């Protein structure tokens, strides 16, 4: 795995006429249906890993929607910037996802705001809506997925399924997110 | 009257600045005019925690009236006190004699079993209850417990 | 200036800027994804230690791995170190040049030397860092200094 | 400043025509005006009336007068939308689409209200979305649709034909309580009487454009018998491509 | 105060801010209120 | 990237200084282990090193938990087979399928309830294993030694009593017949260490 | 001697989240731009104007469960016990009265019964009614109002 680097001319050459990666993958999996191949494994990985570039993405933007309460109005231009700017440094590894999360809770919203809160919430869980819309929306106006809708289904899909699952919205700390020690 | 535009209803808002400037970075004029622009739009400029029932108001809508039919444009303190005296002379059942909410001054004791308390400390308590002090019709020959 | 910043200009892009000042553009592989394109600056490598530890995968098999320790510099304000356990020495070489440069650290030098002392320790390695005329160390922390 | 100018006034110039005297009971009308807004705003329900994509300041051209146009958007609509507000909360029907409350309160008794309501609250955001201020030319592939059906040998005869088809359904609803739609049966057009308190989504039509036979529309302009004329005035003043690209949706 | 009774009668009580507030319409309530379980501590340095 | 921050391409990332000197703990622990496995420092399932953790003593009784398979097992019908039993042992002259209608019923529905439970556990483990299991890294609380410092903090007490002296110290114990065997002048009742 | 499992690769319970706090960051990488030799990643770009909260704290070097180190992922009831007491006690003598405003998800621009009911409550009490019969007011202003309603509703 070691990253190309761009070069001269043959390489942007090769950036240029490049092409869908996602649906080249696709091809190459299915075309172990024509008569002279077999389906190979290795070929759905392939396919499977382009698929899931992103993925780790999602799900921390997934974090961000449903693992804060009161994360003031998403839809403000203020809190918006915030999280559009940590999104696309979760993406791009120049973060990790602890980090971009412990900065997206301890970032700057408003003079004594619980208190200001206290005029809106009772225990202060605000509603899940303006965030999804605008966790949907950062993915879109950042360029995060070459087909448009994969980044409003996957982080809707996501939400889904754990909605059904005993104390879905809270997480031990160490194993929500990246550190030594892992979840299978 | 448009004397000043900003207010709250937040609990010692002094503390709530402090901790607020400090948390702010810069010092460019571009920096500080959001700053303090953000702390006033938040708390200061009254939207949605707001109404007109709520803010105090000692010349409300009515008081207005009166006022502008006695002191609007009396040219000395005697018009002034001619006009009153004969506005005070009005009956209860004239058009012009125009009634409003007055605002009740608070009692001391809110309540009158508070009253009764209130005066209980200036007076002695009887051991016994007023239903029970009289004697019984029948006869309690009085033992040891 | 807590959050000075820096270098803004994106008249090329950032992979043309690295390619050009940097060495480190060479070895792609060396570098963590957030460093990628980020330096402008080379980088002297100055491997300190190798050495052999036995690695035991099962109880028949033994492995032999080897154990770099090194530390990545440029005398331009900006150090790291890494260490690693790999089976082979380049290996064990590229390992900890990856992670010397996932530690990066980076001094401030309008100062030029420590203003107060730092009292400091590592494990079991007590460390002072004092003001002085000149630079004075062992020869080696010396040119880490 | 916009925020601040209480809702009906208009922000304008100074020309300093003004007196104290008027000028301090603009001021009163101004702290009155706070005062009831203050009360709309919790008396505020689920639902509520369309934005107009039109300035209706002045009257709907060719059409309406301001104060016909008014008299319906600020008074029996308002009101309609006040009666579904009070109906639709403390029931089943809390907080769903303007749909789902049409749709499942439809053909019954002890839910009439609600539906009623909100069959009404429909018809009339459809009637201002059906009106373009100025009018519009009918599109081209509408013109064809239209022309297989209606048409009798003759140009563009469809048109005619349906903005007289259109007159004759109206007239020959007497009750002058309702709505008269160009719908899309999903097999081929026609136009449908609808009495009040009835929507083509109820029926599950697919709505191309409405026409307001309330009497109640044409009464304070065209008078009590002038409704000829006001249908006449409405295909001057009607929205031909939104009843396209509903067509065109409806169909694929 | 010997006199300040003119001042007293179109004088001005002094306006319920809390139960105002109290009483806003809320986004977070709920038809029966359920007090949250108990959050985790720090045990210390061997626990967590 | 492709993998996880606390796993590199040799085995697990050696963070502290124990790794770099013993790095067999790096790649190994027990015979469950594979590459992918590491940094998950628990095993499939079913399968060798699996367990969850609590207070780092690890859970092995979990069908014990939902009353599958324990000797305290949660029984389904009990009146049913006592009453066939009843029947059975009553006469030979009357015959009844009547009651044993009832009972394989009662199986017959027990089947499905069985299957239930056992899958309604296995996502207690998973459960589990998430938000409560410490995954082995937190020290023993199930034996008296673990507890020491408290005990400590009470011999303590039972010195300071003693004017701060005789630690870890108890009375001497007596006879069975103690008091009554002895002569006047002698103690009768086991006093106070200190108070020897 | 016997130890727990993975205790090898046991975390540092207290200091864990040095590393990853965002403060950290920010000062690291506020030396690492200001050399000259570093292209500041955006966030930097970013957080330069907006650095984060002061005071918020990890429970690890303050030892203390109570201290709310979060003003966002804060939870503390805005009700007062006697709050709760009253609303939940008028929720429990009508089920209508609870649900109304939220059925289903919670419909939060509407002025909600409940609400309403405890505001009329407390005016109850100010002009003297006692608790019960103020109660029992209330909830009777609340039902006549629906019974005109629905009462119109069958006419
Ligand atoms: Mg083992
Ligand atoms: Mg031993
Ligand atoms: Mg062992």
């Amino acid at each position: 795995d070691i990253p190309k680097n761009l070069e001269g001319e043959r390489s942007r050459r090769d950036l240029a006429s490049r092409g869908d990666t996602e649906f080249q993958a696709l091809v190459e999996f299915i075309e172990g249906a024509s008569y002279d191949q077999l389906i190979s494994g290795r070929r759905f990985k392939k396919v499977y890993d382009v698929l899931s570039e992103n993925d780790d993405m999602f799900i921390w933007l997934c974090h961000t929607a449903m693992s804060v309460l009161n994360p003031g109005d998403m839809r403000s231009r203020l809190i918006y910037n915030h999280l559009r700017i940590l999104a696309e440094s979760v993406a791009s590894g120049e973060m990790t996802q602890r980090t971009a999360f412990r900065f997206f809770e301890s970032a700057v919203r408003s003079p004594a705001y619980r208190e200001i809160a206290k005029r809106q919430l009772e225990g202060g869980a605000a509603t899940r809506l303006a965030g999804i819309s605008a966790a949907a929306d950062v993915m879109r106006r950042m360029g995060l997925t070459r087909r448009p809708m994969s980044s409003y289904f996957e982080l809707y899909q996501r939400i889904v399924e754990r909605s059904e699952a005993m104390t879905p919205w809270g997480f031990p700390p160490l194993f929500q997110f990246e550190e030594r020690l892992s979840l299978e | 009257l448009g004397w000043t535009d900003l207010f709250t209803t937040i609990p010692d808002m002094t503390y709530h600045i402090k901790e607020w400037f400090d948390t702010t970075e810069h010092m460019h004029n571009d920096a500080v005019a959001w700053q303090l622009g953000h702390l006033l739009e938040t708390c200061f400029k009254m939207k949605e925690s707001h109404s007109s029932a709520m803010e105090r108001a000692a010349i409300t809508p009515t008081r207005a009236r009166w006022v502008e039919d006695a002191f609007a444009d009396q040219p000395s303190v005697n018009d002034i006190m001619r006009t009153l005296t004969e506005i005070e002379q009005l009956p209860f059942q004239s058009t012009h004699n125009t009634s409003d909410e007055s605002h009740i001054t608070p009692y001391t004791l809110g309540s009158v079993a508070a009253g009764v308390q209130r005066l209980g400390e200036h007076r002695l308590r009887y051991t016994l209850s007023p239903w029970d002090i009289t004697p019984p019709e029948d006869s309690v020959v009085l033992k040891h417990t | 200036d807590l959050y000075p910043e820096g270098f803004q200009w994106k008249h090329k892009l950032n992979t043309e800027y690295n390619q050009w000042r940097s060495n480190t553009w060479l070895t792609p592989d060396l570098i963590p994804k957030e460093h990628r394109g980020r330096f402008l600056c080379n980088f002297q490598l100055n491997i300190v230690a190798y050495d052999m530890r036995v690695v035991k995968f099962s109880p028949k098999d033994h492995r032999q791995w080897i154990y770099c320790v090194l530390y990545v510099g440029s005398g331009k304000g900006i150090a790291g170190w890494g260490r690693a356990v790999a089976p082979s020495t380049q290996e064990a070489k590229k390992e900890a040049i990856r992670e010397a440069f996932s530690n990066i650290i980076a001094v401030d030098l309008e100062q030029e030397g420590p203003m107060y002392p730092v009292r400091v320790n590592a494990d079991g390695v007590r460390v002072l860092l004092y003001p002085a005329r000149r630079i004075v160390a062992n020869f080696r922390v010396a040119d880490i200094l | 400043y916009h925020a601040y100018v209480p809702k009906g006034a208009s922000v304008q110039m100074g020309e300093t025509f003004m007196p104290s005297n008027i000028a301090t009971a603009v001021f009163r009308e101004t702290e009155a005006a706070a005062a009831r807004a203050d009360k709309t705003k919790e008396e505020t329900g689920f639902f509520s009336q369309p934005r107009l994509n039109y300035p209706v300041s002045s009257g709907i051209p060719a059409l309406f007068s301001k104060d016909q146009f008014d008299m319906q958007y600020s008074l029996f609509h308002r009101d309609v939308v006040e009666t579904l507000n009070r109906h639709t909360l403390g029931t089943p029907l809390e907080g769903h689409n303007l749909e789902t409350v049409i749709r499942k309160t439809s053909f019954d008794a002890t839910q009439a209200v609600a539906h009623t309501a909100a069959s009404e609250h429909f018809n009339y955001c459809f009637f201002y979305k059906s009106l373009r201020p100025w009018g519009t030319a009918p599109p081209p592939r509408l013109r064809e649709a239209l022309q297989l059906q209606y048409g009798t040998n003759g140009s563009a005869d469809a048109m005619d034909e349906v903005r007289r088809i259109v007159w004759v359904t109206a007239a020959s609803h007497q009750e002058r309580c309702g709505w008269v739609y160009l719908v899309w049966s999903g097999v081929h057009f026609d136009v449908v009487e609808f009495p009040h308190g009835s929507c083509p989504i109820a029926s599950d039509l697919i709505p191309l454009l409405a026409l307001n036979v309330h009497e109640s529309a044409y009464i304070l302009d065209y008078g009590t018998s002038g409704l000829k004329q006001y249908v006449e005035n409405y295909f001057k003043a009607c929205n031909w491509p939104l009843a396209e690209r509903y067509y065109l949706m409806a169909i694929g | 105060s010997i006199y300040a009774h003119a001042l007293s009668q179109f004088a001005v009580c002094r306006q319920p801010w809390n139960e105002y507030i109290g009483l806003l319409t809320k986004q977070d309530s709920t038809p029966y209120h359920t007090e949250p379980q108990e959050k985790p501590a720090y045990r210390g340095r061997k626990q967590g | 990237r492709q993998h996880d921050s606390g796993v590199n391409q040799y085995g697990l990332k050696p963070t502290n200084a124990y790794d770099y000197i013993n790095p067999t703990n790096l790649i190994n622990f027990g015979r469950g282990t594979t590459f992918d496995n590491l940094g998950v420092r628990r095993a499939g399932r079913g399968e060798i090193d699996s367990s969850p953790s609590h207070s780092g003593s690890p859970v092995f009784t979990q069908a014990k938990l939902i009353g599958l398979s324990g000797e305290e097992q949660l029984t389904m019908c009990q009146s049913e087979t006592m009453a066939l039993r009843l029947c059975m042992a009553k006469a030979g002259k009357e015959t009844c399928e009547r009651e044993s209608r009832a009972l394989d019923s009662c199986l017959g529905r027990v089947g499905h309830l069985r299957r239930a439970m056992s899958e309604a556990c296995w996502e207690f483990n998973d459960w589990f294993i998430q938000n409560v299991s410490d995954n082995h890294t937190k020290p023993f609380q199930h034996r008296p030694h673990d507890w020491r410092h408290f005990y400590a903090q009470e011999k303590l007490v039972r010195e300071r009593q003693q004017n701060g002296h005789a630690y870890g110290r108890r009375p001497k114990q007596f006879s069975f017949g103690a008091r009554y065997v002895k002569t006047d002048g002698y103690g009768k009742r086991p006093r106070l260490p200190y108070n020897k | 001697y016997k130890m727990p499992k993975n205790m090898g690769v046991a975390p540092r319970f207290d200091t864990w989240n040095e590393k990853y706090e965002p403060w950290e960051h920010m000062k690291r990488m506020g030396r690492l731009v200001g050399t000259g030799f570093y292209i500041p990643p955006e966030w930097y770009n970013h957080f330069r104007m907006f650095p984060p909260i002061n005071h918020n704290f990890q429970q690890e070097k303050t030892l203390n469960p109570h201290n709310a180190s979060e003003p966002t992922q804060d939870d503390t009831s805005t009700l007062s016990p006697e709050r709760v007491a009253l609303r939940d006690e008028l929720a429990r003598k009508s089920r209508l009265v609870a649900s109304e405003g939220m059925r289903y998800y919670n419909i939060f621009w509407v002025r909600k019964p409940l609400d309403t009911m405890e505001k009329e409550y407390y005016e109850l009490k100010r002009r003297g009614v006692d608790h019960g019969e103020a109660i029992r007011k209330v909830l009777q202003g609340f039902y006549s109002g629906l019974a005109v309603k629905k009462r119109v509703a069958a006419i």
